[PDB]
C-alpha cells in the first residue's frame, strides 16, 4: 500500500533536499528498485503506514472465520475409512520396498551426491513419512470421534 | 500338595503326622480346608446327591451341612445339591471401554503430536 505524494520539481530544479528530516521513522522501509526507476524520489516521496484495530472487530472476525458446525461429531464414511486404509497402506508396501532399495547405496559417493542424484526419481523416506501421518491422523481422529457418541448418545 | 488340586493326599498327611502331635497347626489347615471347598463348592456342579461332596471333606450328616448349604447356597433338597448359575449380567459394555479407551486415544496423541 506504498502511498506517495508529489514532491516540487521546482525544488528539483533548486537542488534544494526537501522535506527536512527530523525523525528516525521516515527512512526505515527500503524502496523498491521499480520505484527508484520511475518518480520515487524525483518526483515525489514516500509515507509509512499502520493499521487502526480494535478489540471489537478482531475477536468477530477471529471467531466468525472458519468454525466446523457439527463436523467432528460424525463418523466419516463408515465404509470407506477401512477402504481408504486400505488404500493406502496397499502402496505403502511397494514404497516401503523403495525404502528397502535406498537404504542399500549408502557408504557410497558422497551424500551430497545422493542429494543432486535424487532429483528425478522419488525418495521413499519423506514419501514414506507423509503416508504414517496421513494414516494417524485419519485413524485416530475417526476413532475417538466414534466413541464419544456411544457415551453421550445413551 | 496345597498348590495344586491335591486334596486327598492333605488328608493322607492328616494320616501321617510323624514328628509330633502338630494339632494346633492341623486345625487351623482344618479350617483353612473348611472355608477353601466351602468356597469352591461353588463351581460348575452340575447336580450332587448327598453322598460325593458330602463325605470329600469331613461331614457326613451334622447340621454342619445346613451350616454350608444355608450359609452359602446349594440348599438341602431331594438328595440335591442345586446348580445356581447365572453368570450374565457383568458383560457387554462398550461404555467402560468407551471411557477408559477415549482417555487411552487422548494418551495417544499426547505423545503423537506435543512435542515435551
Amino acid at each position: 500500500i506504498d502511498a506517495f505524494r508529489l514532491i516540487n520539481a521546482n525544488m528539483m530544479v533548486l537542488g534544494h533536499e526537501p522535506r527536512q528530516t527530523t525523525s528516525n521513522l521516515g527512512h526505515l522501509n527500503k524502496p523498491s528498485i521499480q520505484a527508484l526507476i520511475h518518480g520515487l524520489n524525483r518526483h515525489y516521496y514516500s509515507i509509512t503506514i499502520n493499521y487502526r484495530k480494535n478489540e471489537l472487530e478482531q475477536k468477530m472476525l477471529l471467531n466468525l472465520h472458519k468454525k466446523s458446525w457439527m463436523e467432528g461429531l460424525t463418523l466419516q464414511d463408515y465404509s470407506e475409512h477401512c477402504k481408504h486404509n486400505e488404500s493406502v497402506v496397499k502402496e505403502m508396501l511397494e514404497l516401503a520396498k523403495n525404502y528397502n532399495k535406498a537404504v542399500e547405496e549408502e557408504d557410497k559417493m558422497t551424500p551430497e551426491q545422493l542429494a543432486i542424484k535424487n532429483v528425478g526419481k522419488q525418495d521413499p523416506k519423506r514419501h514414506l513419512e507423509e503416508h504414517v501421518d496421513v494414516l494417524m491422523t485419519s485413524n485416530i481422529v475417526q476413532c475417538l470421534a466414534a466413541m464419544l457418541d456411544t457415551v453421550v448418545f445413551k | 500338595y496345597l498348590m495344586e488340586g491335591s486334596y486327598n493326599k492333605v488328608f493322607l498327611a492328616k494320616g501321617n503326622i510323624p514328628a509330633e502331635s502338630y494339632t494346633f497347626f492341623i486345625d487351623i489347615l482344618l479350617d483353612t480346608i473348611r472355608d477353601e471347598i466351602a468356597g469352591c463348592i461353588e463351581k460348575a456342579y452340575e447336580k450332587i446327591l448327598f453322598t460325593e461332596a458330602t463325605r470329600i471333606l469331613f461331614f457326613n450328616t451334622p447340621k454342619k451341612m445346613t451350616d454350608y448349604a444355608k450359609k452359602r447356597g446349594w440348599v438341602l433338597g431331594p438328595n440335591n445339591y442345586y446348580s445356581f448359575a447365572s453368570q450374565q449380567q457383568k458383560p457387554e459394555d462398550t461404555t467402560i471401554p468407551s471411557t477408559e479407551l477415549a482417555k487411552q486415544v487422548i494418551e495417544y496423541a499426547r505423545q503423537l503430536e506435543m512435542i515435551v
